[PDB]
């Protein structure tokens, strides 16, 4: 049990292991932002030859364009790719320090004009070059599919469409409407039946399993921020009451077929509404509710919470 | 059997018996005359020993049937070569072998 | 052709492939596979490498050094060549290796061309080498990146490389660098290969530098606790501190132990640590520097700057219309920013091996090679065989067992996996057979193994068909394997992969096996050589430790009952019969030889084999004691469907129906037919698993009547084999066996209710003299003796005098 | 017979069918419920049909009249407008009692596993009578009226090609009417038109998108059959051996075209095979049809060219590829010339998608390298 008593190798191993998760992961560094700016500039490709406009498109919009050829590429199916990951985390990271804001003293509304002005410049700088319609094909090429590849793309939207601004709402509508493709809202109703609810069966489970000595999240309501992140990529379209895609979500116009996601976002909180009522069932006769099942019965709720929220978006305008 | 022609003359008096390296440069082609073994392109003498049977027997006999410092044609037939096997993408499955050897250093 | 200034740019390029091709390719691969993982030993050489280069020049710090000019100790084997020769006599066979060529000559003509070639674009001129600059650089880029990955240039040839892609920043303390000049898209192409490398290089070496501190630091913390040690076991008269400190620091897991010891980044945790302030400040200054050499802190000045300008130039200067060329920059930039996250990601392929075993690693290392290698390669008779005996050697080699965190590291388990599922796209079943033995093997070795393996426990299922389970070794068999004696592995099991098993099941006993009906066997509507795997499989995945796991056992019974088809054609529906009329047809077709013969398959043993395997797992089905008489519902419900199942009656009369028995006749020695068609004890064995189970003995009259029809013959055969002709025939130790393992310990159990006999003294006096008898036997097993002794004691402490 | 089917048979062309109305003006219009009208294979040209021996049929046009081909849009099984989408209806035929319905479930056609619902007419019917309408691209609906005419007048080129087999016209045409050689090479020309692959100087999306289009059609029309009338055909014709045989059994004037039919032939299988995995996959069993016929002076290029199509899409064949094929194959450079085309041949034989083929390789190194010529 003693280190002294173990051979140098295997304690030099455990020492790698334990500084790699104490000292370099919980280091912080910050190029996000200086990376996308020094991407967005221009540089001399205005000035070299002054006859067309972006004859040499800058590298961020180049970037941007070969995302955009990789997703229109006709495959099978999508595969993973740990560059479009790590830039689209990074684009996100990049567009989101306003709305992260990167007892409270007195903020003058002027203050949160010029905050909002910043995130509106950071969101320009990127849905300016074709990110609007990058994570539009991104999902339709999911086929429904859910992983990291879908993870990122919603995260990648959910920051773009922060604050619900008009502008890509406007440029999402037209691209859909020009294209008149059905895969979008094919795959965004595959995701939204992949979703996961409560599971009483997974919990007793994970409760004997814990309690012999062999604890996870995993067990019960994983996913729970893929189906958050959905239903706010869903609340920030409907955002701002228009009534052009409020009306679009319900039916597709000018499609062969039509889906209506207003009716599976019923139906996805029909289901949990059910699994919420079964671990009430369950947790009736217990006198104290055991500190994992508070834990999953606030996850659900948060859920909940969301799903209804994006509902009151689809029709708080009239 | 093995036929063998000199080209030029030799030390003479000096033919390796078993169990000693000899060095060579050779050149060998078909009977046609399609060369497909040269050792100065590589430029280094092949090393190869008497007895242990690593060459094919044609060319152990020839070689020490010539003398150090002789330059000799050698004729081999299939029989005492590769023949039917021969070389996938080098020997045809029945050819008859012309090699030039110059032994020279003997040890 | 090579330095051929005339020669058109389609046969030069040409060329340059060919001589790549056929000299450098092979070699070039296996070490670009090889290059993946860090595999560093722990030797003097190792602990001299330095972060930064030291001070030459005086009072200098943080001077990067020229990226790929350095010490590398990480393991990589070496390269192999065989002399290009047709004179030798052409005789599995040895895998023959690449042709030979001078490669200290190869390297000075291709850098010596290089330099040219630079010269020349530098010295504009309208008759470009090739017929263009493209022609005329490409081939000779794509020569040097080669060889430079293969490892083949020294420090001097590298430093002129340096000097001919950039004069200026990579100078050691006019003419045109490489960078420079206009460039087509391929020239750039190539460039960001080269540039790829000297990336790996600087990665490299920073994990090799953090290896090296961890080497000189965990020699001091061990002597520090050591000296630690010794002031507080000493330290008896604060015995409340002393207890303290030691259930602080002392007598914890290693791993807890080294945490605890490294937590101390923040000043509220410097307190709460035990390390001194110079232990600590090591630490600190060494993690100063490695953050100032990964940057987290215009003339270019290093590497990263050099790359980044490059890319953002060319990206300005030009709309690239390569996709390629852009993913190649796209993917090089952001390496140079994520500099940190990219040793983050690298340092889980980082391992320490000591000095002594670097000879095994390496031999580990060439053998994995081959392995790696021969995925590309469409499987072919050769190839098995080369992965048969390169399998061999992993096994034999002692690394394996020694070092799992190791092998698991370089993750051989999933190569062997796409082998085995390469070949199943049955073909090569030596192959699949030694794929599925070196599977089992790895679980059995450790139990994070089997977790890993556990992962793909759902596709070994869809890989698994019929005739692949009837192979010897089987994806069913690495599943159960990967599931067995493992309670969070069986509780972590699901309920569709369960379905999935029960769906094979049932599909199985609808129809004849295909490798029967060809050999001529003759169709009987089911297999139970098919439904022996999946019993096997169920059993292991319920059955735990001794004990049932219940929601495993609940699942697999409802799905039983909701398909009645796993059943067989007995025990179902209408037209199911019973296991009299099971076991006494297979008794009947096993005396006719010509059933039973289209004889290796055994179709007669087969059948009631299957039933045996069935009775088994619904015994290990069955619900527990507690849970019983506790009163839980769904327990009892389980036991009573159970119970509506299988009938008590059958099984006493499948119990008491008797079995060959091999005697000595004019030869001296008769027949011994066992398990070939022949009724075998392990059979009745599961039998009284079940009736342990669920009908359990609580009637002395109810016992003693199915001990005296059922057991007292079996235990006289047993008394009558006991002598030496007669005990050395196979069977008896199987009877023996059969007897100690379900007979005996139920007489244990019960010999309580053995108390108060009425007019049984004569039987209870010749089951004594039976069980006296077998316990002072002769050629069995210590264990098993001492379970008759244990029977025959405990049962005496219940019968009057 | 009409049967109830799944999977890919709702993309497929054989499920359509076209309503017609019995009046003749407006009949595009306007449906009423209730309203006697036909209905139509698109792809067959067959009515729908009621008959004494059977209560679905469909039947020719010349059979096809008021008293059977008359079918009406009911509900509610009611013996006393139709939306196209969103809605269900109830069939009866008219001038009959009985109602559209399927037969019960078949417990043998679950055993032998086929979802067919033999439809039969009865009074009584069943309660799932009601059904769901949906229409289909101009493309699609284009393309079946393509396939019934292609089929319909290849199968006349077939049947005046076997009138004269087997007997030699010598002095007099043969009996059986001429075959329509015009209109066989302008149907010829307009399907190899029709199935083009799209230009590379188009934009990327563009090109997705046509090439998609490409796949389907020549997806709809193998699934269809066309693939396997056209080698009918180039089998009919290579049964001669040149143009002065094909005389002799069908006339100078008919004789002129061969070699051109046979090339369009060739075109037409090789622009439908080309780039689709599925359609070259179908060629696995017909290696020696694609190889005994590279020695024939026509159509040589098309015939190499469908030989490389096949090669450089399916990697199944190349697991079947034999010696005597790779010797074949060396035997065009033997005795055709020095065409780089055959080294490319051998090149895609060698190695496909990153897998080597070693016994290729063996085989080709063997029968090329050691010859020296």
């Amino acid at each position: 049990t003693p280190l002294y008593n173990l051979p140098t190798h295997r304690a030099c191993n455990m020492f790698l292991e334990s500084y790699k998760a104490a000292w370099i992961l919980t280091e912080d560094h910050s190029f996000e932002d200086r990376m996308i700016d020094d991407l967005s500039k221009a540089g001399e490709q205005e000035e070299e030859e002054e006859e067309v406009e972006e004859k040499k498109p800058d590298p961020l919009h180049q970037l941007v364009l070969h995302f955009s050829r990789t997703a229109l590429t006709e495959k099978s199916k999508l595969d993973e790719d740990y560059l479009y990951m790590a830039y689209a985390d990074i684009m996100a990271k990049s567009c989101h320090l306003e709305e992260g804001g990167e007892e409270e003293v007195e903020v003058s509304f002027e203050e949160k004009e010029m905050e909002k002005q910043r995130l509106l410049y950071q969101q320009s700088r990127l849905h300016t070059r074709g990110a609007a319609e990058m994570v539009l094909q991104m999902i339709s090429a999911c086929k429904g599919e859910t992983g990291a590849m879908v993870s990122s793309t919603l995260k990648l939207g959910i920051s773009i469409l922060n604050g619900g601004n008009a502008e890509v709402q406007q440029k999402m509508l037209d691209y859909l409407k020009d294209k008149k493709e059905v895969g979008f809202f094919q795959s965004i109703q595959a995701l939204m039946q992949t979703c996961s609810v409560l599971d009483l069966n997974a919990f007793e489970r994970q409760n004997k399993a814990e309690g012999l000595g062999m604890q996870n999240g995993e067990k019960v309501m994983a996913d729970d921020e893929f189906t958050q992140d959905l239903f706010r990529f869903l609340q920030l379209l409907c955002e701002g009451h228009n009534n052009d895609f409020q009306n679009y979500l319900r039916t597709q116009t000018g499609n062969t077929t039509t889906i209506n996601i207003i009716i599976c976002t019923v139906d996805y909180l029909l289901r949990l509404q059910e699994s919420i009522s079964d671990f009430y069932w369950y947790y009736s006769g217990k006198d104290v509710i055991e500190e994992q099942g508070k834990r999953n019965f606030s996850k659900a709720m948060s859920v909940a919470k969301q799903v209804f929220n994006s509902l009151t978006e689809y029709i708080q305008g009239p | 059997g093995v036929e063998i022609e000199t080209i030029s003359p030799g030390d003479g008096r000096t033919f390796p018996k078993k169990g000693q390296t000899c060095v060579v440069h050779y050149t060998g082609m078909l009977q046609n005359g399609k060369k497909f073994d040269s050792s100065r392109d590589r430029n280094k003498p092949f090393k190869f020993r008497i007895g242990k049977q690593e060459v094919i027997k044609g060319f152990e006999e020839g070689a020490a049937q010539m003398s150090l410092g002789q330059r000799a044609k050698l004729t081999c037939t299939p029989d005492v070569a590769y023949g039917a096997t021969g070389h996938p993408g080098v020997i045809p499955p029945n050819a008859t072998l012309i090699f030039d050897v110059e032994l020279l250093n003997l040890e | 052709a090579l330095e051929d200034a005339h020669l058109p740019g389609p046969l030069r390029a040409g060329y340059y492939d060919l001589l790549i091709s056929i000299h450098l390719e092979s070699a070039c691969r296996s070490r670009r596979s090889m290059l993946s993982e860090y595999i560093v030993p722990l030797t003097p050489e190792t602990r001299a490498i330095t972060l930064f280069p030291p001070g030459r020049k005086g009072g200098n710090a943080r001077r990067h050094g020229l990226p790929g000019v350095g010490v590398t100790t990480s393991l990589r084997p070496p390269h192999h060549f065989s002399p290009p020769c047709f004179v030798a006599a052409l005789p599995e066979a040895p895998a023959r290796l690449s042709p030979a060529i001078p490669l200290e000559a190869l390297r000075d003509k291709a850098l010596r061309m290089l330099g040219e070639a630079v010269r020349d674009g530098g010295q504009h001129a309208r008759d470009p080498v090739g017929g263009s600059v493209e022609f005329q650089f490409v081939p000779v880029l794509k020569l040097v990146s080669t060889l430079l990955v293969m490892g083949i240039f020294g420090d001097e040839d590298v430093k002129q490389i340096l000097k001919m892609i950039e004069p200026e920043v990579f100078t050691e303390e006019l003419e045109e660098g490489l960078l420079q000049m206009k460039l087509p898209e391929s020239v750039k192409l190539q460039m960001c290969n080269l540039l790829e490398y000297f990336c790996d290089q600087e990665l490299q070496h920073r994990v090799e530098s953090l290896a090296a501190f961890a080497e000189r630091y965990v020699d001091k913390l061990q002597a520090n606790q050591r000296s630690r040690y010794a002031l507080l076991m000493r330290a008896f008269t604060m015995s409340a501190a002393e207890t303290a400190r030691r259930t602080r620091e002392f007598r914890s897991p290693p791993q807890e132990q080294i945490n605890m010891l490294l937590h101390f980044k923040d000043e509220a945790d410097e307190e709460d640590c035990p390390l001194p302030e110079d232990i600590r400040q090591d630490l600190q200054d060494f993690h100063q520097d490695l953050l100032a050499h990964c940057g987290i802190q215009k003339k270019p000045q290093s590497l990263q700057e050099l790359v980044s300008h490059m890319v953002v130039r060319w990206a300005q200067e030009d709309y690239v219309q390569s996709p390629e060329l852009v993913r190649a920059m796209f993917s090089l930039l952001h390496r140079q920013y994520d500099g940190l996250g990219e040793l983050l990601r690298a340092l889980p392929r980082a391992y320490t091996i000591s000095p002594s075993s670097v000879e095994d690693t390496m031999s580990l290392l060439e053998c994995l090679g081959q392995i790696r290698s021969l995925l590309i390669v469409q499987m072919g008779p050769q190839e098995e065989n080369l992965m048969i005996q390169s399998i061999g050697n992993i096994m034999n080699n002692k690394v394996f067992y020694q070092h799992p965190n190791l092998m698991r590291a370089l993750g051989m388990h999933e190569t062997v996996m796409e082998v085995m599922v390469n070949v199943l796209g049955i073909r090569f079943p030596k192959m699949v057979t030694s794929c599925c033995r070196f599977l089992c093997y790895f679980c059995r070795i450790s139990r994070q193994n089997q977790r890993s393996m556990f992962d793909h426990l759902s596709y070994l299922l869809e890989n698994s068909g019929i005739g692949l389970g009837m192979q010897g070794s089987t994806p069913l068999d690495v599943a159960a394997a990967s599931v067995i004696d493992n309670n969070e592995l069986a509780l972590a099991l699901q309920e569709q992969d369960l379905e999935k098993v029960v769906s094979y099941l049932a599909g199985c006993g609808l129809q004849s096996c295909p490798m029967l009906l060809a050999k001529g066997y003759p169709d009987i509507g089911w297999n139970p050589c098919g439904g022996e795997r999946y019993l096997d499989f169920l059993r292991f995945a319920v059955f735990v430790n001794g004990e049932s796991v219940e929601e495993n056992a609940n699942v697999v019974v409802r799905l039983l009952i909701r398909k009645p088809e796993c059943f067989g054609p007995a025990l179902r529906g209408e037209g199911g019969s019973g296991l009299l009329a099971a076991i006494e047809e297979a008794i009947r077709i096993s005396e006719d030889p010509a059933r039973d013969g289209p004889n290796r398959v055994h179709l007669g043993h087969a059948i009631m084999s299957f039933y045996a395997a069935l009775i088994d797992l619904l015994g290990r089905c069955a619900p527990e004691m507690h849970l019983i008489q506790a009163g839980k519902g769904e327990a009892l419900r389980i036991r009573a469907i159970l119970r509506s199942l299988v009938p008590l009656d059958d099984l006493v009369g499948i119990i008491s129906l008797p079995l060959q028995i091999p005697t000595l006749g004019k030869d001296g020695a008769l027949v011994q037919p066992k398990m070939s068609a022949s009724f075998v004890p392990d059979h009745k064995a599961s039998m009284v698993l079940f009736l342990d189970r669920v009908y359990g003995i609580e009637n002395q009259d109810f016992l003693l009547h199915v001990l005296d029809v059922g057991f007292l013959p079996d235990m006289r055969a047993a008394a009558s084999l006991d002598t030496a002709t007669f005990s050395t025939t196979e069977m008896a130790l199987a009877l023996n066996r059969y007897l100690c393992l379900a007979v005996l310990p139920l007489i244990t159990k019960c010999a309580p209710l053995f108390a108060g006999t009425e007019h049984r003294a004569i039987m209870v006096d010749s089951m004594l003299h039976t069980v006296y008898r077998l316990s002072r036997g002769r050629s069995l097993t210590k264990a098993q003796r001492d379970v008759i002794e244990d029977c025959l004691m405990a049962l005496c402490r219940y019968i009057r005098p | 017979l009409v049967y109830y089917e799944g999977g890919a048979v709702c993309t497929h062309a054989r499920s359509l069918w076209r309503l017609e109305p019995l009046r003749i003006s407006w009949s595009g219009s306007h449906l009423r419920w209730g309203q006697p009208l036909r209905i139509r294979h698109v792809t067959t040209g067959r009515y729908l049909a009621l008959t004494e021996d059977q209560g679905l049929v469909v039947v020719d046009a010349c059979k096809a009249h008021t008293k059977a081909t008359s079918f009406c849009f009911r509900v509610s099984k009611e013996k006393l407008e139709i939306k196209y989408g969103e809605s269900l209806c109830f069939v009866q035929h008219v001038a009959s009692g009985l109602w559209l319905t399927y037969a019960a479930p078949d417990p043998k056609a679950l055993r032998l596993g086929v979802l067919k619902k033999k439809a039969i007419l009865h009074q009584e019917g069943h309660m799932d009578d009601a059904l769901f309408l949906t229409r289909c691209q101009q493309e699609e609906s284009q393309a079946a009226r393509m396939i019934h005419s292609t089929a319909g007048l290849y199968n006349q080129f077939i049947k005046g090609l076997d009138s004269f087999s087997g007997k030699p016209r010598g002095s007099g045409p043969p009996a059986g009417p001429a075959l329509p050689i015009e209109a066989v090479i302008l149907s010829l020309q307009d399907l190899i038109g029709y199935f083009e692959p799209p230009s590379e100087e188009l934009q990327h999306e563009e090109k997705q998108s046509k090439l998609r289009s490409l796949r389907n059609r020549q997806s709809l029309f193998q699934e269809e059959g066309m693939l396997s009338l056209v080698l009918n055909c180039i089998d009919r014709l290579n049964v001669y051996t040149t143009a002065a045989h094909f005389a002799e059994y069908a006339g100078e004037e008919a004789a002129e075209s061969w070699k051109e039919i046979v090339n369009l032939l060739y075109e037409l299988l090789a622009s439908l095979i080309r780039g689709n995995r599925a359609n070259c996959a179908l060629f696995s069993t017909n290696l020696d049809w694609v190889v005994s016929k590279l020695d024939r002076l026509e159509a040589s290029s098309g015939i190499l060219e469908v030989l490389y199509c096949v090669l450089i899409e399916s990697p199944e064949v190349l697991n079947i590829i034999q010696e005597n094929h790779i010797k074949s194959i060396i035997s065009l450079l033997d005795k055709h010339g020095r065409n780089h085309k055959v080294l490319d041949v051998l090149c895609s034989l060698c190695v496909c998608n990153g897998v080597a083929v070693r016994s290729n390789q063996d085989l080709i190194t063997e029968n090329l390298l050691p010859g020296r010529e």
